[PDB]
């Protein structure tokens, strides 16, 4: 249960990361490899966890 | 080579395209200069100055600052 | 203490060897954030899904000039064209200087290459040219509608009508390297093909001539060797194999005019030999039993005689082409082994 | 005793499988699936392979 | 559609068979590999017959 | 292109004085670089304040 | 020295702990004593009486 | 050393908080808890803590 | 992946690209990696470091 | 968005009748905390779009990302070791049922639950690959799919 | 060999060969390079055996 | 490009080439030169030394 | 529906967990309760912000997706400007102005994707790119949505950069693909 | 004659392999992944084994272009295959009767569910 609590907090963190990324790309008008790949690797890490 | 044929615009400035090949225009305005091709790019300089200045260090969005 | 100054001078160039080359692997934008590999956390940089272009030329610009280039696309195009012209001039001057240096001094030495590698390089060049031609044709077919809009309606109507005529009440049996898509392309571009058919066989012959006349494959520039051997050893192929290689790559060592003369002589002699009665009878016998030979993979006597005549004709072609060579002994061609005859 | 038998069989298996499977298996590296002769495809280190094959 | 595809398959098969059966007559293939193969087959047959004769 | 043969003649102790002397090689003057550029560089405006 | 000591401690105390984890039908006490002998008879807390006169 | 040891102390203290508030009984012998596990986890960091305090002094 | 220099290169990144493409000593020294500096000789009056 | 958020907030406050002064003070503190934490990153993003994002900066950001995830992984690994070595009563008399408590979950049920995450990562990889020849407007479809 | 040559002409015999060729054509793979140095770096790496033949390496003493 | 014969002869007479070109551009062909793309670098005063 | 109605009924209108809540857990069955958890009410900002930002992102990305498509296009008098009507966030009309000179139909960067273009079909879509504003205009290829007396001039003016050389050069035009440069002819 | 088969190696096992001419004899009229990768491999091998620098550089540019084209083709293939796989997985689990009759002993802890120690947990007699 404690491990799953940690997993949920990590998933909330990566969800906030993705929200920030989408908002920033919407403001800028284009997507960028650094942030896009960071979000992809966050998704991979959360999948592993 | 396929030179630009004609520009049907009253603005004589736009007639610069007639002096260049179509391949040149594709290379320098469509493939790798797509975001820069035939654009003023003044916003690039404005954003550069905004980023490099020492303005208030309280940012809300990419467009506006915190109230 | 050397206080380097932001300038291009021989004094600064004097310290070029005193710096490590700047690493490019960490430059640009990376499509991989970081490697989650404990085995190479500090040995491997992040990999890239895409490629790194190498056709980029950089030129320095002042701040005001760069602002002008950004603001004014016309000025940007003008300066870009001028820089391209100057780059062409610089490249041509460098090539001329290299040619003059080579003429004055001479090549450093001969290139140690294998005959198999040489032949494979020539074959790969031919295949690359053929693939380029095929890609050009396919791209033309795909972009016909966008490049030629005025005649697009008529050309498309003609192509569709011909395709319907072919595949409505009849099957289309294609021989050789011909397909329905290629037939459609030819029908669409009938007009242009009349001026320049660009036939596959003729184009292949011309591209082979271009590759062999480019001068890069001149045997004088190569020291043929086995290659697979531990020590450097000369080519160990038989004399017949060496002669066959020379005949195959005649164009490499001969100039355009001399090759034209020798090939014309050889072709005239071959035409006369074919016009001789025996060859006509051989070809008639070959054509006589075409239907029977199609029922089995085994050949007949009328075809074995034709093949023997082909071998004799190849030997005579070699002799005719190399007739005007003092350092050539044709007696070796008498009483050849089976392997030598096949070669 | 089992160790002796096993290692004798292992040596015999090496000897037998040498020409039967592995050597013919090496013929699959003569050319790539596209038909071009084998060439080096670096991963991270562009090792120099001037030596023949 | 189906008939056209079947005929295309049949045409390719027939072309392949015709090549396999008569590629030794022309020089379409570089180095005349099928022609050399047929010549080698005839040479082997003649050598076998002459070997029988020489044994006799 | 023998490396030893090249080096034995290229690098010698008795030529140390002239081997490491920096100089400007004699090359044809270029107007855009050796004529025009100095003029515009020296014509730059100067402000007291 | 510490690593060798820790390896011996593991061999005597950690790995054998997992050999038996459920009631055993046959020779349960024999197997338990077999696994416990190596751990309870270590020379560190057994040897020394031979030189007891030192103290 | 601090990087090595800090997570152990964090986990032990979090488990103590859970036992106090949610009553997870991690250290209650009644139903499987290990009171000595808390001491093990704490001291595993505690001794390296004093070593960390002393080493810079030298 | 390679940045469009004519569009985005300004100040620091422009200087880094200049160092990469020219290896001019000033730029190369400015952007030299901190992890490793080229090993040199032992300083002497005749051949100072 | 404002209508839905305010309605939800007011309903959730009303259902439990929270004390306004204390709860508003706590939420003000939380708001300032999060706002400044995110404003730092907003500043970083806004400043690095020109003349600041160099190779060193990119490597630094990669290192920070991996360091953060490494610290989280270490904490989770400590918790995982504790989970694996969780204590229990003696098996002989206190807890004789521990032998049959394997706590095995069905993979036939786990795979369907795991599908969405692999779908998301595959869509993200496709977006990364396609970014080289696509515009922002066209890729908003993939971005929205990933967000949903 | 004679029997194989005799049965080569049969279409039924060539059907299996056609299927095998079709599978071989469908069994193509690509092997990209995933390093920043990329094609130019690999090309410069593969120049060891040929650098010695370039003009710039010819012995030419300045003095 | 094409260089006038008289101009080339004048260059040869005035300057005799005795050293090889070090730049790799000498190997470039016309196709590669045409395919090359021009990029601009902004050069200004440098204040950051890191 | 999915984000508010079902979660609301599953969370507040029933204390009974769903199967996906605990099928992977090994706890005994138990009920829920909204009034015995998170005494600090830390979930209120979470829910509020998540709802607000999710709604904003959804609406903004819907608008971005629908922006490219063109509803109506009108040349101004003298055909110097083009007024374009586009979809708004709520599906209404929004006005924009473009320059015919800037408007251009560019070929794809990858030359193998030409066959994959929607324009390849008779009733596909035409992607016209505004090189000044870096925007894209999408038009149906169907002749129904076109004025048949201002279409030829428009396509001729907007399809200049898609030329024959995009497909390559043969050996007859390779030499002419570039303009020869004369050096030293005007002076030695 | 065992040596004639053991110590005698086939010519191809030692000498460099040639170009498979049948792989290029007949090709489709489509600029597809197969032709693109064939051209890429041809140019790559030529660059590897060629001493001619002038031809390589243009081949280098063409190889970069082919790499971009093959990346696009692989992106299309990945999209199609991944979408098909996900749809097939979803349909399989939609039309598949998931077993819901597995043992539920693990979820039951009678001693812990009903504390067997009762009041003795809070303290003994005194
Ligand atoms: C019987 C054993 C196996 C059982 C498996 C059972 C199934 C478990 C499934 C669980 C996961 C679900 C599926 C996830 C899919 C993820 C897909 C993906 O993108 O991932 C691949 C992705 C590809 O990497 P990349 O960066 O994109 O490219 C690298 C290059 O390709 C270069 O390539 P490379 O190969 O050289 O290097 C990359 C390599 C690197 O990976 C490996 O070599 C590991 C392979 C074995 C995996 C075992 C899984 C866990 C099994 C149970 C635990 C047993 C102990 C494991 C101990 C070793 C660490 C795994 O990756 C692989 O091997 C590929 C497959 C990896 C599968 C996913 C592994 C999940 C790991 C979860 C734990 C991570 C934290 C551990 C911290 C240490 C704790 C002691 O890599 C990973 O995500 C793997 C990360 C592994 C991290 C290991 C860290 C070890 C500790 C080192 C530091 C120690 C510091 C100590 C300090 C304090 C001292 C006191
Ligand atoms: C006695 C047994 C005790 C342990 C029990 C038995 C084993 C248990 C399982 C252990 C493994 C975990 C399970 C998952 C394994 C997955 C492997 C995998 O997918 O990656 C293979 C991957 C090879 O794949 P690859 O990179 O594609 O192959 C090379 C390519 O050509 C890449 O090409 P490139 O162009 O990218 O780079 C070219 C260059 C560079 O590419 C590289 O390989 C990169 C550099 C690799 C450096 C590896 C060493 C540094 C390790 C860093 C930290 C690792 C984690 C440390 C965690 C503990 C920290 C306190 O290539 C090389 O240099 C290749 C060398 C690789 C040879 C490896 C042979 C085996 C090791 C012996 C090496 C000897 C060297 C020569 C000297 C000969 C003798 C005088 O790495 C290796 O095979 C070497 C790994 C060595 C480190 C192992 C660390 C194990 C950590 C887990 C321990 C678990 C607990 C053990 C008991 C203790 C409990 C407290
Ligand atoms: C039990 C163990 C496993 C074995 C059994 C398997 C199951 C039964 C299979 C039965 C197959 C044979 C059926 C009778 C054929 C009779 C043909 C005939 O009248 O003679 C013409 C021909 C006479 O003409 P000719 O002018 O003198 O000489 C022409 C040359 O032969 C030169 O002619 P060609 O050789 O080039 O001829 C090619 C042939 C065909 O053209 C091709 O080569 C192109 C490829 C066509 C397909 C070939 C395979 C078809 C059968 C297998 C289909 C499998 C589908 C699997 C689906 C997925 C399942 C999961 O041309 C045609 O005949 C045109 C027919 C086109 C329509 C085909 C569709 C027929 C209807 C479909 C149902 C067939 C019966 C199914 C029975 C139940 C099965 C469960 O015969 C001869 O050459 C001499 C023999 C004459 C007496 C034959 C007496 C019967 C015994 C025949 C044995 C053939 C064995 C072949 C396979 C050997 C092992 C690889
Ligand atoms: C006082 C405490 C707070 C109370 C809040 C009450 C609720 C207010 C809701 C308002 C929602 C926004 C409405 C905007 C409308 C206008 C938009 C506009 O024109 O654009 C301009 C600009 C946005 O430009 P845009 O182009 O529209 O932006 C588009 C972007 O794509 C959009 O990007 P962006 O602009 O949002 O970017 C900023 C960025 C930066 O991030 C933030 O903004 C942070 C947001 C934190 C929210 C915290 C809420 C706490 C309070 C909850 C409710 C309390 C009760 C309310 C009353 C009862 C119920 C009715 O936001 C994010 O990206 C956040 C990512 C998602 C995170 C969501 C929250 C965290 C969830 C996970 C953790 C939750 C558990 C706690 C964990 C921590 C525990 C320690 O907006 C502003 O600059 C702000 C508004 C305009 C300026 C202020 C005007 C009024 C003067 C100030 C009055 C108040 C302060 C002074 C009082 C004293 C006066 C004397
Ligand atoms: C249970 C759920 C599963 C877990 C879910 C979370 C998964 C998270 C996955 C991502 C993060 C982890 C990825 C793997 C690790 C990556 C590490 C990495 O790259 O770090 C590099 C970082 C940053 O490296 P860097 O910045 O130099 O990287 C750049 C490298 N170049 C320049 C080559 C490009 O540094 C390190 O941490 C490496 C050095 C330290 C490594 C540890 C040494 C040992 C220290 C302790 C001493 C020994 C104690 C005794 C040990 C034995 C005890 C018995
Ligand atoms: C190169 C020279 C090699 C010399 C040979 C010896 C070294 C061999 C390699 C190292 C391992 C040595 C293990 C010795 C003990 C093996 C058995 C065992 O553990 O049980 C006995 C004892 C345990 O005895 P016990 O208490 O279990 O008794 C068993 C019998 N009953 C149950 C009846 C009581 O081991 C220890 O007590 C280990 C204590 C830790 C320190 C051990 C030090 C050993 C000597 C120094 C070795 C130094 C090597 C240096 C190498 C590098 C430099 C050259
Ligand atoms: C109750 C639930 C949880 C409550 C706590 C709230 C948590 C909120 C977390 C928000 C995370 C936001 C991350 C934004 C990252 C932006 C990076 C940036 O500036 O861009 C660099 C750049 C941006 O690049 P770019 O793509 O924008 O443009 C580069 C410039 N050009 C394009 C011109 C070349 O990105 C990178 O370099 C890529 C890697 C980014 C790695 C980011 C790591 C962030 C780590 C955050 C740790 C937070 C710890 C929190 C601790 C607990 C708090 C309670
Ligand atoms: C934080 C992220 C970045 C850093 C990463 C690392 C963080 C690791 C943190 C954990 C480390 C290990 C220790 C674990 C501690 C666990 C503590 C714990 O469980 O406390 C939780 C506590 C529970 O504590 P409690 O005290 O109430 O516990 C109840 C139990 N009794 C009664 C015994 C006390 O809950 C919270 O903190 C509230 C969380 C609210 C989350 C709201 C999410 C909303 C999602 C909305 C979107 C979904 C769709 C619906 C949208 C509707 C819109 C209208
Ligand atoms: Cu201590």
């Amino acid at each position: 249960a404690i491990c799953l609590f940690a997993k949920f907090w990590h998933f909330v963190f990566i969800f906030l990361f993705w929200v920030f990324f989408v908002l920033r790309i919407n403001e800028l008008g284009r997507i960028r490899y650094p942030l896009l790949v960071a979000n992809v690797q966050n998704f991979i890490i959360i999948y592993i966890m | 080579m396929n030179r630009f044929f004609k520009v049907s615009s009253k603005y004589q400035y736009y007639k610069y395209l007639e002096q260049y090949d179509a391949a040149f225009l594709r290379k320098y305005q469509s493939e790798t200069h797509w975001y820069l091709g035939r654009r003023g790019a003044w916003k690039n300089l404005v954003i550069k100055y905004a980023g490099d200045h020492i303005s208030l260090e309280e940012e809300h969005n990419v467009k506006y600052k915190t109230h | 203490l050397v206080r380097l100054r932001n300038e291009y001078s021989p004094e600064m160039d004097y310290y070029l060897s005193n710096f490590h080359p700047y690493e490019m692997q960490e430059m640009g934008e990376s499509d991989t954030t970081v490697l989650m590999s404990p085995y190479k956390y500090a040995s491997h940089y992040e990999y890239t899904q895409f490629e790194t272009p190498s056709n980029m030329v950089y030129s320095m610009v002042n701040p005001d000039e760069h602002d002008r280039l950004l603001v004014d696309p016309a000025y940007r195009m003008e300066r870009t064209k001028a820089l391209e012209e100057k780059y062409k001039v610089y490249t041509s001057s460098l090539r001329e200087v290299e040619k003059q240096f080579e003429e004055r001094y001479g090549r450093a030495g001969q290139i140690n290459i294998s005959k198999v590698t040489y032949s494979t390089l020539i074959d790969v060049e031919k295949a690359v040219l053929k693939m380029d031609r095929l890609f050009r044709k396919v791209a033309k077919f795909e972009n016909r509608a966008f490049i030629d809009r005025a005649n697009h309606s008529r050309r498309e109507k003609r192509m569709l009508e011909r395709a319907q005529q072919r595949w409505d009440s009849n099957y289309s049996f294609f021989t050789g390297s011909l397909t329905e898509e290629e037939q459609k392309y030819r029908d669409y571009y009938e007009t242009e093909l009349e001026a320049y058919p660009e036939d596959e066989g003729i184009e292949q012959q011309l591209d082979q001539q271009e590759v062999l006349l480019s001068g890069r494959y001149d045997p004088k520039l190569y020291d043929f060797q086995e290659g697979y051997t531990k020590n450097p050893e000369d080519d160990q192929t038989s004399l017949i194999e060496k002669k066959a290689f020379k005949f195959r790559y005649r164009l490499a060592n001969e100039t355009s005019e001399t090759f034209q003369r020798r090939n014309n002589r050889m072709v005239e002699r071959q035409i006369k030999r074919f016009q001789q009665p025996q060859y006509k009878h051989a070809f008639e016998q070959l054509q006589k039993n075409i239907a029977i030979s199609s029922n089995s993979g085994n050949a007949l006597h009328s075809e074995y005689g034709y093949l023997e005549l082909l071998s004799n004709e190849s030997v005579q072609l070699y002799k005719d082409y190399y007739e005007s060579d003092a350092e050539e002994d044709f007696k070796v061609f008498e009483n050849l082994s089976s392997k030598e005859k096949l070669v | 005793n089992i160790r002796a038998h096993f290692w004798s069989n292992f040596a015999l298996g090496l000897l037998i499988t040498g020409p039967i499977f592995i050597i013919p298996f090496g013929k699959a590296f003569r050319n790539l699936r596209s038909g071009v002769p084998y060439y080096f495809r670096p991963k991270y280190v562009f090792t120099q392979k001037n030596q023949y094959n | 559609a189906i008939r056209n595809f079947v005929f295309k398959i049949s045409n390719q098969i027939q072309n392949l068979a015709a090549k396999r059966s008569l590629a030794y007559l022309n020089q379409i293939d570089s180095q005349s590999v099928p022609s050399r193969a047929t010549i080698n087959m005839k040479d082997q047959v003649t050598q076998m017959q002459r070997e029988i004769d020489n044994m006799a | 292109s023998d490396p030893n043969d090249f080096y034995r003649d290229a690098y010698r102790n008795e030529n140390r004085w002239i081997d490491q002397s920096v100089f400007t090689p004699k090359t044809s003057k270029m107007t855009h670089y050796d004529v025009e550029w100095p003029k515009e560089l020296a014509s730059r405006p100067v402000t007291k304040k | 020295v510490c690593g060798i000591y820790v390896i011996h401690v593991i061999y005597n105390y950690m790995i054998p702990y997992y050999w038996v984890s459920t009631p055993l039908k046959n020779d349960e006490f024999t197997r338990l004593r077999m696994k416990d002998y190596i751990a309870s008879t270590v020379l560190e807390e057994v040897y020394g009486i031979s030189y007891a006169e030192w103290g | 050393m601090l990087a090595t040891i800090t997570p152990v102390l964090g986990a032990a203290v979090i488990m103590m908080a859970f036992d106090r508030h949610w009553q997870t009984t991690f250290f209650e012998y009644a139903y499987g808890g290990d009171p000595i596990l808390s001491q093990h986890l704490f001291w595993f960091f505690g001794h390296p803590e004093v070593y960390v305090l002393i080493i810079p002094t030298f | 992946r390679m940045t469009n220099t004519t569009e985005e290169a300004f100040d620091e990144v422009s200087h880094e690209w200049q160092a990469l493409v020219t290896s001019n000593p000033f730029d190369l020294n400015v952007f030299n990696y901190l992890e490793n500096t080229q090993t040199s000789n032992f300083g002497t009056v005749d051949n100072p470091l | 968005g404002l209508l839905l958020g305010l309605s939800s907030i007011y309903y959730l406050m009303y259902v439990r009748l929270l004390p306004f002064n204390k709860i508003i003070f706590a939420w003000i503190l939380v708001a300032m905390f999060l706002y400044w934490l995110l404003s730092g990153f907003v500043f970083f993003v806004k400043k690095y779009q020109y003349s600041k994002f160099t190779a060193a900066i990119q490597r630094f950001w990669k290192r920070t990302y991996i360091i953060f995830w490494v610290i989280e992984a270490g904490t989770f690994s400590v918790f995982f070791y504790l989970t694996l070595n969780a204590s229990s009563e003696p098996v002989y008399m206190y807890d004789q049922i521990k032998i049959y408590k394997t706590h095995l979950f069905s993979w036939r049920w786990f795979l369907i639950k795991l599908l969405p995450s692999v779908s998301i990562i595959l869509l993200g990889y496709y977006l990364q690959l396609t970014l080289k020849w696509n515009l922002f407007n066209k890729q908003n479809t993939i971005v929205l799919l990933i967000t949903l | 060999l004679f029997l194989i040559n005799n049965y080569k002409a049969y279409k039924i015999n060539t059907f299996f060969l056609y299927i095998y060729i079709y599978l071989n054509n469908l069994n193509i793979i690509w092997y990209p390079i995933f390093k920043a140095y990329s094609i130019f770096g690999y090309y410069k790496s593969t120049r060891l055996n040929f650098i010695d033949t370039k003009n710039e390496n010819i012995k030419r003493i300045k003095y | 490009t094409v260089i006038n014969s008289e101009f080339l002869t004048y260059l040869k007479s005035n300057y005799k080439i005795s050293f090889s070109a070090s730049n790799i551009v000498k190997y470039l062909s016309d196709k590669s030169v045409n395919n090359s793309v021009i990029l601009y670098l902004r050069k200004n005063k440098i204040f950051n030394k890191s | 529906w999915c984000a508010y109605f079902v979660p609301y009924n599953i969370f507040f209108k029933t204390h009974m967990p769903l199967e996906h809540a605990y099928d992977n857990l090994f706890f005994p069955y138990f009920q829920h309760t909204h009034f015995l958890w998170d005494n600090n009410a830390l979930h209120i900002p979470t829910v509020g912000g998540v709802a607000i930002y999710a709604t904003y992102i959804a609406l903004s990305y819907i608008n971005n997706i629908w922006k490219d498509y063109v509803v109506r296009a009108q040349f101004s008098k003298d055909k110097e400007l083009l007024f374009v009507t586009r979809v708004s966030p709520f599906g209404t009309t929004e006005e924009e102005v473009y320059e015919v000179a800037h408007l251009e139909h560019l070929p794809p960067s990858v030359r193998s994707g030409v066959k994959d273009l929607s324009a390849q079909d008779a009733d596909g879509l035409v992607d016209v790119t505004c090189m000044s504003s870096q925007r894209s205009l999408v038009f149906y290829k169907g002749d129904q949505y076109w004025n048949p007396k201002v279409y030829n001039d428009f396509i001729n003016q907007t399809s200049n950069l898609w030329t024959r050389n995009y497909t390559g050069y043969n050996r007859l035009e390779v030499q002419n693909s570039v303009e020869q440069v004369k050096i030293g002819f005007s002076h030695s | 004659m065992i040596w004639k088969y053991l110590q005698r190696t086939n010519r191809g096992n030692i000498i460099q392999a040639g170009l498979q001419h049948r792989k290029f004899e007949n090709l489709p009229f489509k600029q597809n992944f197969d032709n693109l990768t064939k051209a890429y491999d041809l140019r790559m091998w030529y660059i590897s084994n060629s001493p001619h620098e002038a031809k390589n550089l243009e081949y280098v540019n063409e190889l970069e272009a082919l790499h971009n084209e093959l990346n696009y083709q692989n992106s299309r293939q990945f999209l199609f295959r991944t979408v098909s796989f996900l749809l097939g997985w979803a349909l399989f689990y939609q039309f598949y009767e998931l077993p819901k009759t597995y043992d539920w002993q693990d979820t039951q802890e009678p001693k812990h569910q009903v504390p067997a120690y009762g009041d003795l947990e809070e303290g003994g007699d005194e």
